[PDB]
This record gives C-alpha cells, structure tokens and sequence, in this order.
C-alpha cells in the first residue's frame, strides 16, 4: 500500500541523509542522491497503477492539521490532471542530476540538496487540494531556484537574472494573496472542495479571477511579462534550465485548471476573448521575433513561450478536446524542450561559446548527436507521430469549437514555427565545417547517449499511442468542464 | 576543446544583448511601437468579440456582455 | 575524410564496406523475415472484407473473415 | 478491495436538488455533476455506435448507399446535433 | 576505340544498340498496328458498330 | 499480407540506417530494393485480390486517438483507388532503388539514401492507405519532411539548405490550409473518417461564421483542402518549389518529384470525391487554378536551357492538366493522366540521369551536341517518354492528353471555355521545349568538350533495367488501362469515386464532339515540332538568338525567370516578414519600453530616492 | 560483390569509450547499474502494470451502457 | 519594383482573358438537353 505521503517525504528523507554525510566523499552524495532521486521516479510509476479513472472524486487524501480550528490543513491529492505532472516532476529530477554528474565535484553537495529539495517542494505543488497552502508552495520555489541561479549560474550578470526572476514574482504574487485573504474571509475555509461549491457574488468573481490571473500571467509567459524567460533562461545552469522549462511553466497553466476555470465559471467566459488575443499577439511576436536570434539558448526559449501561450488558447477554451489537448501538449513540451535544453547544455560545455554562428556543419563529427538533435527539433515541429502533434491538434479542434479567429491564427503560429525551427536546425548541423574555431571536439559519451533514450521512448510512446494517458483523464476533464454548467 | 572564439564576434553579440542603450523615443519609432501596442490587439480583439457575436445571433441567444 | 574514420557514424562513415557485409546482409534479411511473421500472422487475423470475391483470390488461405460484416446492425 | 469488474455506478438521479438554488446543498452537488457527465458520456457512445453503424454501412452499401441506409443517417446526425461539450449548439438536458 | 584528332570515344555497347533498334521497332509496329485497327474510330470514319 | 506492404520499407529502412555499419554500402542498397520489390509484389497481389476481384478490404490496428468522438484509429482503407495508387508508388519506387544501386554507388552516402528514401515509400504507403484524415495528414506530412530531408542531401550545399527551406516553407503553408480543412470536417460532420462523411456528406447545408463573413461550410472545407493542397500538388498559389529543387540528386528528381507526391493532393482530392462534388463552387477554382498553372508551366519552361530544370515545369504542366481534369468532376480521367505520366516523366527523368551520369553531370543543353548513336539505348527510352508527353497518336499519352481537352471542350460554362482555351494552348509550348531538348541534344552538330565526350561509360545492368521496365510500360499501359478505368461505365470505382449524374460528362462527350476538335491538340503538337525544328536546326540565326534591344530582350528575360515571381514573392512576402521579425518586435518590444518603464529601466527610482530620507 | 572488402572493424568507437584491453570487462560506470536497473524496473512495471490493471474507465462503461439502453 | 508590375500585368492577363470567357457566354450554347433519367431522375437513389 504505496500513498502519496510516502513520495513526499522520499526527497526529504534523501536530503536530510545527504547532509548528514561529508563533502570528501564526493561518490557517496552523488550516489545516494541518484539513488533516492530514482526511487522517488519508481514510486511516481507505482501510483500511477493503483490510479482509479472510472471516479470523479480524487485519490489518496492525506489530510495533516494546520489550524488549532481544523480551517485549513494539509490536503494532499491526485486526480486526472494532477497525476501526469507529478509523474513528469518526479521524471525531470533524475535527468537534472545526470547532466551535471562530471562537475559535481565541483558543485558539491548543495547542487544535490537544492534538487531534492525542488523535487520535493514541486511534487508537493501538484498533489494538493488546499488553496492557500498551494499558493504558500506555489511561490516557495523561489529560494531553491534562485540559489540555484545564482550561485551557479553565467559569469557576472547572473546578479541580474536572479533580481528580475525574484522581482516578476512579487507583485503579482501578493496581488494573488490578497484575493486568496477575500476569498478565506469570505468564505470561510480554503478547501478546494468546499471554495468549489460556493455562490460567488457577479461582480466579485471578475476581480477576484483578474488576481489570480495577474499571478499565473508571469508563470505563463503571457504578453506584458515574458521577457523573463530568455534571459534568465540563458544565465542560468543547464539542469536548472531543464525544470525551470519543464515544470515553472505548467504551475500558471495548472493553477488555471485548478483554481480559476472551475471558481469562477461565468468570469472565464467574460474573459475569454481577451486571452484569446493575448496568446494570438503571444504567439505571433514570439514567432518573429525568434527567428532573428543569436543566442543558443534563447533561440528555443522563445518556441517554449510560444507553446505555453498556445497551450491557453485551448486551457480556456472550455472543451474535453481544449483541455485534453492542453495537459497533452504540455506534457510533450514538458518533454521536448527538456530535450532540446539539454541538447544546448552539451553542445556549450564543450565549446563554451553560447552563440549560434560558431557551430556549423558539425554533422560529419558527431553524428549520433546530429540525429539526436533531428529528432527533438522535429517533434517540436509537430509531427504526427510526435508528442506534440496530438496534443496541439487537440487543442487547434477544440478551439475551432469555440470560435473561428484567434485560433486560426494560433494555427498560423506553426506555419512559422516549423519554418524557423528546420532553419535553426541547419544553421549548425549543415554546411561545411569551420576548423578555424573547432579543433578539438568529441560526441556524446555513455550517459549523455542514455539520457535522451527515455526522452525518445516517451516521445514515440506520446505519438504513436497517446490512447493510455487520454483514458486516464476523460473523466476529470469532463468533470472540469461540466462545474457550475447546470442546464 | 573551447573555441578560439575571435574578436570580431563579441562586439555584435553583446550589441545585441545589449541593445537597451539605443532608444529615445523616435516619432516613427513611436507611432511604430504604438501601433503595434494597442491597435493590432484591438484590431484582433474586436474580430473575435464581433465573431462570438455574430455566432450567437443566428442561434437567437442573446449577447453576452464580454467586459 | 581523413578525421571521419574517427566517427562512429551510425548509419556508416564515408565509404566503410566492412570485411564481412555479405553476412550481415544474409542476417539482416533473416531478421526482417522473422520480425515480419508476426506481422503477417496478425494481418490475417485482422481483416474484415466484408464482400465475398467474384473469383478466388489467392486470399481466403490465410483469412477466414469473409462476408462477415453484411449484418451491420449489430455492431458496437 | 475491488470488484474486479466493470465500475458499477447508480443510475438513479440524485435526491434532494433543485434547480432554482443548486449552490444551497453542497453535499448533493458533486455526485449530481457526476450524474449530468455520465449522462453526457452515454449521448457520445450512443452517438459513436451510430457512427460505427455507418461506417459498417458504407462498405457493403456499395454505389448506391442513398437508397437502403438513409434512415439511419438522421438517426446519426439526430444524435450528433445533442453532442456532449461541442459546437455552439448546446443541449439542454 | 578511336580518336580523330585527339578525341576518343569507346565503342557503344552490342546488347545496347541492338535492343534500342529492335525496341523502336516493335514500339513502331505496335503503333501502326494500332492505326490499322482503330485509326477510323478516332478518326470520325467509322464508328464502332453503334449507331 | 496487407499489412506487410506498408512495414517493409520501414523496418527495412530502419535496420539498415541504425545498422548501415555492417551491412555496408552495398549491402544496404540491395537489401532496401530486396524489400521494396517484395512490397511491390505484394501490391500487384493486393491489385489482384481487390482490383479484378472487387472486395474491399478493411482492417484496424488500434485507436489512434480515443477522445470524445474523434476515433481516429490505425485501419486501413484498400479500395479500388487506393491499389491502383500502391501499383504505381510502389512500382515505381522499387524500380528508382534499383536504378539508384549503380547510379549512387560512386558516392559516399550511400546507405542513408536508400533509408532515406524507404521511410519516405513507408510514409505514402501510409498516406494512400489511410483510412481517415490524421492518417492522411501523418502520411503527407511524413513525405513532406522526406522530400525536405532528400533536397538537403548533400548539406554542404548552401543553395540545396535554401531550397529546401524554401520547399519546407511552401510545405507548411500546404499544411495550414489542409489541417484547417481537416478540423473543419470534424466541426461538421462529428468525425475524420472517410466512411463516414462520404456516407452523410450531403444532409448539411448550413452557413457558418468562419472569421469574416457567412459562408457555406461544405464550400469553405472544400476552399480550406484546395489552400492545403495547392503546395503539395503545386499549384498556382505556391509552386516556386519544384524548379529550385532539382539541386538535390536526379533520382528523387526522378522518383518522387514527378510521380506521386506532386500528384498526392490529386489523389487527395479524388478520394475525397462526394465532398468536392455537393460544392460547385469549389470545382470552379479548382478548374481555373488548373488552366492556370498548365499554361504557367508551359510558357515559363521554353526557354529554359536547363537539362534537370527545363523537365520539371513540364512534370508542373502535367499537374495543372491533372487538377484541371479532377475539376471536371471526371477524377477517373484524372487517376488515368496519373498512372499514364508516372511511367513516361519518370522514364524522361531516369535517361536524363543517365545521360547526366556518363557526361560528368553538365546539365547545360547549351553544351551537348550530337552524339545520340553513343547513347542508343537512352535515345530510345527518352524518345518514347518524350512521345508519350506528347500525347502520340494510338500511344499511352493519346488516351488520356486528347481526352481531358473532348472533355474539356463538352462543358459549357464561362470558367469552362477559359480552362478549354488555356489547354489547348498548353499543347505548342509543351511540345516545343519537349522537342527542343531532343534537338538541342543530341540532334546538333556537338558542342560537349573532349574531356566528357571521351568518359562514354554507357549506362550499366543496374539503371538500364529499370528504364526498360518503365519503356515497356509507357507503351501498353495507356491502351491496356484505357477500358478498364474508363469504359463508359466500367465497374472499377463502385466505392472508390462518385461520380455526380449531373455533372458526368463522358457519354454525350464522345459522340457530340465534333471530329476536327478530336484532332486538333495533334496539329498543335506538329505544329510545335515543325517550330522547334525551324528554330534549332535550319532558322536559329535569328529565331534563336535575336540581337534586339529593349522591348524584346525583356521578354527573354520573363519567361526564363519565371515571370520574375521568384523574385516578386521572395522581397514582398519573404523579406518583408524577416526584416520586420526583429524591427518592430526586437526594437520596439519585449526588452524595450516593457523594461524602461518596467524593471530597471526608470522605475529603479529608489536608488534616486536612496539619499532623500536620511536627512 | 564477389570481393570481400577492406576496413576488418567498422571506423570509429561507440559512445567515444575507447576499447577495453582484452580480458578485461568495460569497468560500468558507478552510476551504470543504479540507473539500468531503474530502466529495467520501469520498463517491467509499465509492461505488466498497465495492462494487468482493469479496463476500468467511463469510455467502456458507457460503452456497456449505451448498448443496454439502445436496445429499448 | 519593375517584377512586380510583371505580377499585376500577368494576372490581368488573366482576368482580361477571363473576362472575355465572361464575355462570350459558353454556358447558353449547349447543343444538348438536360440529361434526364428513370425513376424521377433517381430521387429514391438520392
Ligand atoms: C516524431 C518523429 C516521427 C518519426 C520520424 C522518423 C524519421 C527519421 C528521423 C531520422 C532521419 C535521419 C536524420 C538523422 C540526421 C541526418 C544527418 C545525420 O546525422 O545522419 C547520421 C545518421 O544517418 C541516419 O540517417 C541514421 C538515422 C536513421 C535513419 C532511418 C530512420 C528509420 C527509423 C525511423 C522510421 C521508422 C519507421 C516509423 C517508426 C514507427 C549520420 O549520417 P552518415 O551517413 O553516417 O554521415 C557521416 C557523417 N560524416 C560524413 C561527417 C562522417
Ligand atoms: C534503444 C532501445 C530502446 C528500447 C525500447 C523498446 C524497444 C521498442 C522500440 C519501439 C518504441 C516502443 C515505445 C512504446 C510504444 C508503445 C505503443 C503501444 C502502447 C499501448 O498503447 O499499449 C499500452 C501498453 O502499455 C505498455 O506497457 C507500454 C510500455 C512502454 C514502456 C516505455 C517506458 C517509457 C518511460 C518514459 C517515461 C516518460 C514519462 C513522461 C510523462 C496499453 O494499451 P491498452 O490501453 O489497450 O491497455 C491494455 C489493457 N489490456
């Protein structure tokens, strides 16, 4: 009998036995915390076993006492939509150890206790069924993240990246509490179930959404505040760029699913035109804007904006194909962005140049990688077959049941993006090779060659039988879909 | 195995990193970021507002006030 | 290529033509016909036809569905 | 435990809701909603096995499939037109 | 084979030339077999036997 | 049995890419051709069981997508129009491996062309199999990323990466208008599969609300799939393509961008059939992009002095006839002009890498001269390509070129005599540069220098077979097809067509024509040769090159660049969106005035207001 | 063809770990074990996992139930 | 600047020739009736 308090605690327990140990022992941390890191993903597979999809209601509950009152308390829990971010959180977590397994001699063991650490705390986001306290560990990803960035991070900007990516998650941060402070007095308690079944008066569920938009609206790279993302993205470690893509991304996303469409009903379709442009100007910006890009890190950090805006155009499109599509699409971004930062690190701790002219017909010298790489940048096209084709395609229908405009030219968004994505790909993997600048160069070793093969098994397995993970959703999307919709 | 990484690239690269410098409100410059500012998503908002418009009319519901 | 006999180059290098292709090749082609068995033997099980064929074919061997789905109301 | 079988689900509506004041009883709410879902759920099977007829139809219908199966294209397209969460054509249930 | 004035060409091949010749020939008879059989149907003489 | 034709050129394709090592250059080669004739063996079997003995045969993997009533699944579709498709795609895709063993054996990637092009043959195996849309669009965005992936070849060719960027573009832009055509189907009809909107396609007739106006959906889905397919079949409005794709190697050239990809939106359209037919509206664009592009193709292409360039506007022409005769609601005269082309233009382009290969690839016809009794054979296999291009009396191009302009002619309606105008017209200039390549080369006192002319080299075993194969097919094939496709009333496309009683113009065509219109694409195709004659043998002083100075030199200069719509479409479309990517956006956007205004750029105020508050 | 051919070894090393000497194993990694049997054990317990568990779901459920009630 | 005249001119070409197809009326000068067939030009086989 394997609970959800279990998977929790698996983190905790490896990092406080991982501080309990010296810093000479180098092998023993970096052992140990693979170790626990794998046991926690094997248990996230467990629970996905024993998970009951026919139920509207949600799983494992595990309720620990906050208040002397009993208010509000600890209210741990899966469902349909939470399960699938746990599993990919717990996945992520694995691979950020692995990447970086040659410096962690240099490291030491903080890199280690601060992954486990976001493991524990991001796992614990998902599985979670009180309001307030899901906004107390939405935001308390802040320290270990900006530890992260910080301490090791680009060569003397790094200060900056960690003021902006602190300060963008502030404002609107509070602006969200004083909503959650008005909804609690208001109410009375901050259980989900409860908050659910509650008459909200006309006039305040308006604000009471535009606060909790204005919170998901920087996690989410919406117009106004996504100019976050590039920079802090490209001065920041590469397995720290591997979650802060994979999973950051999914918590104004999911907090949308969670929180906003099923409190606030009438509200979401006030304001549903309104988000319509805001991802239609996202996306299209986004597309042109990164196709005039020197970066090699920002090049992709634009096409993960653009995804996560088109994932909102079917998230509020109130839909089972919208919000199918929209788990779907963000579970294959999840992964394929993931791949290609990954992709990024390798190719700039060798050459150590973060550009995109240096590199150039490179085929000829490392071809395992060269088709590696053809593979992660063709699912970002979306491909039938790939992870992202069904989702996005889902996304594309249940809009279009909606209205006809903006997501026609969210549509339009991927007539440029698989253009600029095929044009990336050939500016380093075609062309004659440069020796003026690339002596010396060697491909992907053991690891590096491993890592990505659950990427491509996972990416396949999304494409070709997508079938399993849809059956394990219907019932809460449908859920979702149907609240406050008497008729 | 780090590039050679030669003078003449740096320059451009930080001139595009650091681009914030240059900028001072041109009248061109600033009728071409007004535009793009407010009148195409109000050009596009009102395209879906009159689309949901005009697909509720034929069914005969009502419009709904989209604030 | 003077440095590409270095790659490991997957698919095959410039111009490898290695000691002992022409067994490999034999292999190969007793692979495919071993992996592709169960993809015959699952063929034959999954084929409706529904209509009966004016002369016989060389089907009906191999496929036993024949004029099965005629009776199209009881079908889920 | 388990019942090692098909999810066994009670047919019969819920007890104590009214639609004039939904939001008074919150206990009756949840399954209520799983109640109109499920309902939903059996509209788009219906509505699929429809479509499965069809399908099964227009293989032996031949040239002329107007002529034998036009009666159970409007019951398809009847069923289509109350589909679950779809085109602006909402049902009322 | 030969060259003129610095100039050399191998000969073509035996079963190149012959099949050429005796595929244009064929390719020819079985054309104006055609015309001998069906030239007046496309051609308005004649129709073929339908009316 | 019929699951095997579509997985043999991908496993083999796959073990022999992941393991090209120890199979080698050689062995590669051989064991993809070993495969893909056995794929095509069983396509003739599959031809046998359900061609002549008409039985549809229907079978389903699993579902592809289990959602709310969008079951796309992996079954299969084996109609009559899809087997005569596999016979062609299959055939012809076997033959080009083989003429590609000895062709591609001096070069060094050997064993990543033939898995390149086996995935691609599995890719329209999938395509023409499919029994839905997601399946269809899986199979045509597959042969969309191969075409892409067998233009970029040789990578270190900077024009090859521009033009396969450019045909990814083009590509893309098919694949919004078909995906939007595709997900139209579903808002409509509840579903994706073919069985069930061709079953219940005509019940609707309602008006949607599509983004600008009212417009009737069955029209708006049928506009939506011609916008998706005008790149794939490369039409009027994107077909720039084709001719800056031939830099990559003259087999593909060869197999694909003559046979079946260019005519992949053709059979789109044909099995899609009682959709286009309910919308009279579209058949009227669908005809006049047709005219459109035949008469493009065919004034663009004859001055063009390219060996591999020249023929592909005519493989354009041949797609313009082919969409005009799908849009005569005739789609079997249509897959009839298909399966005649796909063995002669594949011929013409097989010989002319052959003679490509032995001259040491001098694809300039301002240089080769006589020298045809060197190369017989090939003169041969070309001269009954060229013929059957032609349209030659009582010859496999005779039973369908003559065909589609009677049929053309028997419609009254304005678009109708436009569309009979330009195809008649069509025929001078086809025949013209389809005669000039034969007079130009090899039918010219030589021009060729010594040191090719020396090479000779004939074309060996392993690329004459094939060209021999496919010279024997496109001369038999036409009169062996022509009854049994079209037969005024054949039973050969009970399910695969539907043919409207309204618009079915083939029996009143052949006996309400009149005789001299029966002849007259003949006196055309004369008249061209006895043009191309004067003009490259006894007249080409002044005919040919023309010392004039302005008014007439500039036409020179529009037909060979394409009425310079190369160049308009690149600096109005292209250019203007790469510079204004970064110049609005880059500028006066993200880092910008969100950052004076927002962060640190003006808002730091505290470090300002830092030495205020301590007084 | 009929020749054998040159190059006894394919060019190149795989994964770029040079050979070991002969006689000797290829000294695993100190993550290789921990991180194979953690493939292992996903790969086993998705196998056997996901299809032992029961089709439990709404979409066969209502399956089961739309043909019970088009009956009437 | 001057390719692009080319553009404009070549498909008023076009619609010039497409005029005259306007203005030549094809369509009235069938020599031929509507087709008509058995069993109410097939209403039950539509
Ligand atoms: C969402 C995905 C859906 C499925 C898509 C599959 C399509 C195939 C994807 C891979 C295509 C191959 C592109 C690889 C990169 C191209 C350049 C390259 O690096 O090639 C590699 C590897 O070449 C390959 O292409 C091998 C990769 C496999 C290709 C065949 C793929 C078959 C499996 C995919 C399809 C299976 C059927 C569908 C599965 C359901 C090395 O080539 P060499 O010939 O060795 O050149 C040597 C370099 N140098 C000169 C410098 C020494
Ligand atoms: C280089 C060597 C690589 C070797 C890889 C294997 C070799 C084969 C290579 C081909 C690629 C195979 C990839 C898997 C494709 C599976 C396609 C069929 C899946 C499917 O629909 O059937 C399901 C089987 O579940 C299953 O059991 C599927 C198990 C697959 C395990 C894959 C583990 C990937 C882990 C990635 C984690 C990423 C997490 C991201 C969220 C259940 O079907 P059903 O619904 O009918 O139920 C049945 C109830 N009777």
């Amino acid at each position: 009998y394997f609970n959800l308090s279990g998977l929790i605690l698996c983190p905790v327990l490896g990092s406080i036995i991982l501080l309990f140990i010296p810093n000479s022992r180098i092998r023993l941390i970096r052992l140990i915390g693979l170790c626990a890191s794998l046991i926690t993903f094997l248990y996230s597979l467990v629970l996905w076993i024993q998970f009951d999809s026919s139920t509207a209601k949600f799983q494992f509950v595990e309720s620990l006492r906050w208040l002397p009152y009993e208010n509000i308390n600890f209210y741990l829990g899966i469902d349909g939509i939470s399960l699938f971010f746990v599993i990919l959180t717990t996945f992520l977590i694995p691979i950020c150890i692995l990447v970086g397994w040659s410096g962690m001699r240099s490291y030491g063991k903080e890199y280690i206790i601060a992954f486990l650490i976001c493991e524990f705390l991001m796992i614990a986001v998902f599985c979670m069924l009180d309001l307030l306290l899901f906004y107390v560990f939405f935001e308390s990803v802040l320290i270990p993240m900006f530890i992260i960035i910080g301490v090791w991070g680009s060569r003397q900007r790094k200060i900056k990246a960690a003021y902006q990516f602190f300060l963008y998650t502030l404002l609107g941060s509070l602006f969200m509490l004083l909503a959650i402070l008005l909804i609690l007095f208001q109410t009375g308690t901050t259980d989900l179930q409860i908050l659910l079944t509650t008459e909200f008066s006309e006039r305040r569920q308006i604000f009471l959404w535009i606060a909790f938009f204005a919170s998901f609206a920087v996690k989410v790279p919406m117009v106004p505040v996504h100019i976050w993302l590039p920079e802090a993205h490209v001065e920041a470690p590469t397995a720290g760029s591997v979650i802060l893509a994979g999973i950051l991304l999914k918590f104004g996303t999911y907090g949308f699913l969670r929180f906003s469409i099923p409190m606030f009903p009438e509200a979401t379709l006030c304001f549903t035109p309104f988000i319509y442009t805001l991802s239609a100007i996202a996306i299209i910006y986004t597309s042109l804007t990164t196709l005039r890009q020197i970066d090699l890190k920002k090049i992709i950090a634009y096409s993960s904006v653009a995804h996560m805006n088109l994932v909102t155009i079917g998230m509020f499109s109130l839909n089972i194909q919208g919000i199918g599509g929209s788990i779907l699409l963000m579970l294959s971004h999840g992964l394929v962005s993931s791949a290609l930062f990954l992709c990024v690190g390798v190719l700039y701790d060798r050459h150590k140049t973060r550009l995109v002219r240096y590199y150039g017909g490179l085929v000829s010298t490392m071809p395992n990688f060269s088709t590696i790489f053809f593979f992660f940048t063709l699912a970002n096209m979306s491909l039938p077959g790939t992870s992202s084709f069904i989702g996005e395609f889902l996304i594309l229908v249940g809009a279009f049941q909606r209205n006809s405009l903006v997501a026609t030219l969210a549509a339009l968004g991927m007539i440029l993006g698989a253009a600029y994505s095929l044009w990336l790909y050939n500016r380093v993997v075609s062309g004659n090779l440069k020796p003026d600048f690339l002596h010396k160069f060697s491909d992907l070793n053991g690891r590096e060659v491993f890592i990505f093969i659950p990427f491509l098994v996972g990416l396949v397995w999304m494409g070709v039988y997508p079938k399993v993970f849809l059956d394990c959703m219907h019932t809460s999307v449908s859920n979702l879909v149907q609240h406050g919709k008497f008729h | 195995m780090e590039t050679n990484k030669n003078k003449f690239i740096e320059d451009w690269g930080s001139a595009r990193e650091n681009l914030e410098h240059n900028f001072r409100w041109t009248r061109r410059n600033f009728a071409l970021i007004g535009i793009f500012g407010i009148a195409l998503p109000i050009i596009v908002y009102k395209g879906i507002v009159k689309d949901f418009h005009m697909q509720d009319e034929d069914a005969g519901r009502p419009h709904r006030k989209f604030l | 290529g003077d440095f590409r006999a270095k790659v490991w180059s997957m698919t095959g290098g410039p111009n490898c033509r290695p000691k002992h292709w022409r067994r490999n090749t034999a292999i190969a082609m007793f692979g495919v016909f071993l992996v592709c068995i169960p993809i015959a033997k699952l063929s034959a099980k999954l084929e409706q036809r529904p209509h009966m064929p004016v002369r016989p074919i060389p089907s009906q061997i191999w496929c036993k569905n024949f004029g099965t789905k005629d009776d199209y109301e009881k079908e889920h | 435990g388990r019942k090692k079988g098909l999810p066994e689900f009670e047919e019969s509506a819920p007890d104590g809701f009214d639609p004039e004041n939904p939001y008074k009883d919150p206990v009756a709410m949840v399954e209520m909603r799983e109640h109109i879902v499920r309902e939903k759920w059996i509209q788009i099977e219906k509505a699929k096995i429809l479509r499965e007829k069809v399908k099964w139809c227009y293989r032996v219908e031949g040239v002329n499939h107007y002529q034998k199966c036009r009666h159970l294209v409007q019951q398809y397209l009847d069923s289509t037109r109350g589909v679950g969460w779809g085109k602006d054509h909402r049902p009322i249930s | 084979g030969i060259t003129y004035k610095g100039v050399t060409v191998h000969t073509p091949k035996t079963w190149h030339t012959v099949t050429g010749k005796g595929l244009c020939a064929v390719m020819w008879f079985w054309i104006l077999y055609r015309a001998k059989q069906d030239g007046p149907v496309v051609m308005g003489w004649r129709h073929p036997w339908d009316g | 049995m019929y699951l095997l034709i579509v997985f043999l050129p991908l496993l083999g394709s796959s073990v022999a890419g992941f393991f090209g090592r120890f199979l080698g250059s050689e062995g590669s080669a051989i064991m993809t051709t070993t495969c893909v004739s056995f794929s095509s063996i069983l396509s003739l079997i599959a031809f046998y069981e359900v061609a002549l003995g008409a039985s549809a045969c229907y079978l389903r993997i699993a579902p592809w997508i289990s959602s709310e009533m969008f079951d796309a699944s992996w079954g299969f579709l084996f109609d009559s129009l899809t087997v005569v498709m596999l016979i062609v795609v299959t055939f012809i895709s076997s033959l080009v491996h083989l003429y590609s063993i000895s062709y591609m054996s001096e070069d060094p990637h050997s064993p990543r062309f033939m898995c390149y092009l086996s995935i691609f043959t599995f890719f329209m195996l999938m395509l023409v199999t499919g029994d839905n849309f997601l399946q269809l669009f899986l199979g045509w965005e597959g042969v969309g990323l191969a075409s892409y992936l067998l233009i970029h070849f040789w990578f270190t060719r900077l024009q090859a990466d521009k033009a396969a960027i450019k045909a990814m573009l083009v590509n893309r832009v098919g694949d919004f208008g078909l995906a939007l055509g595709i997900l139209g189907c579903f808002t409509l009809f509840q579903t994706v599969d073919f069985s069930t909107i061709f079953a219940c396609a005509s019940v609707p007739r309602n008006s949607w609300i599509f983004c600008n106006m009212r417009l009737n959906a069955i029209s708006l889905i049928c506009i939506l799939l011609f916008i998706g397919a005008v790149g794939k079949s490369a039409q009027i409005g994107l077909h720039t393509w084709l001719p800056d794709a031939m830099e990559g190697p003259t087999p593909v050239s060869a197999l694909i961008h003559a046979a079946t990809m260019v005519t992949a939106g053709v059979f789109m359209i044909a099995r899609c059939s009682p959709l286009f037919e309910y919308s009279p509206t579209a058949l009227i664009v669908i005809t006049f992009a047709g005219a459109m592009t035949s008469f493009l193709a065919a004034t663009t292409g004859i001055l063009q002095n390219d060996l591999k360039r020249v023929i592909a506007y005519s493989t354009c022409s041949q797609l313009g006839y082919m969409i005009f005769a799908c849009g005569i609601s005739n789609y079997s005269v249509s897959v009839f002009h298909l399966m005649n082309h796909a063995f002669f233009k594949a011929l013409l382009f097989l010989s002319a890498g052959s003679v490509i290969h032995a001259m040491s690839d001098e694809q300039d016809m301002r240089k080769m001269g006589g020298l045809a009794s060197s190369f017989p054979l090939t003169y041969a296999m070309m001269l009954i390509g060229s013929l059957s291009l032609i349209g030659f009396p009582f010859l496999t191009g005779f039973y369908s070129k003559d065909v589609i302009l009677e049929l053309a002619y028997t419609k009254y309606t304005i678009s109708g005599n436009f569309a009979f105008w330009l195809g008649s017209v069509s025929v001078l200039f086809t025949s013209y540069y389809s005669f000039r390549l034969l007079f130009l080369t090899f039918l010219v006192p030589t021009n060729s220098f010594g040191r090719d002319i020396s090479r000779c080299h004939d074309a060996p075993i392993p690329m004459a077979i094939p060209l021999i194969l496919l010279a024997l097919g496109s001369l038999f094939v036409g009169y062996l097809a022509k009854d049994m496709m079209i037969g005024l009333g054949t039973n050969f496309w009970a399910n695969s067509l539907l043919v409207l009683p309204k618009n079915e113009i083939l029996a009143e065509s052949e006996f309400a024509a009149p005789t001299i219109i029966k002849l007259i694409p003949i006196l055309f195709s004369t008249l061209g040769a006895f043009v191309a004659y004067n003009v490259n043998l006894v007249a080409d002083q002044f005919q040919r090159a023309f010392q004039t100075s302005t008014f007439c030199n500039r036409l020179y200069s529009f037909f060979n660049k394409r009425w310079f719509f190369d160049q308009v479409l690149n600096d109005f479309l292209v250019r203007s969106f790469l510079r204004f990517g970064y110049e609005v956006s880059f500028e006066a956007l993200d880092k910008g005035a969100i950052e004076i205004l927002g962060p640190y750029g003006i808002s730091y105020t505290f470090r300002r207001l830092a030495e205020r508050i301590s007084q | 063809w009929a020749t054998p051919g040159h190059e006894e070894r394919p060019k190149g090393y795989f994964m770029n770990r040079t050979p070991p000497a002969p006689g000797q194993s290829r000294k695993w990694e100190d993550w290789e074990l921990p991180c194979y049997i953690t493939s292992f054990l996903t790969i086993v317990i998705l196998g056997v996992g996901l299809n032992a568990k029961p089709d439990l779901s709404i979409e066969t459920w209502a399956h089961q139930k739309a043909l019970e009630r088009l009956e009437m | 600047y001057e390719a692009l005249a080319w553009l404009s001119g070549g498909l008023g070409f076009f619609v010039g020739l497409g005029l005259l197809a306007v203005l030549n009326d094809k369509a009235s000068k069938v020599p031929f009736t509507p087709r008509v067939y058995p069993y109410d030009n097939l209403r039950v086989e539509l």
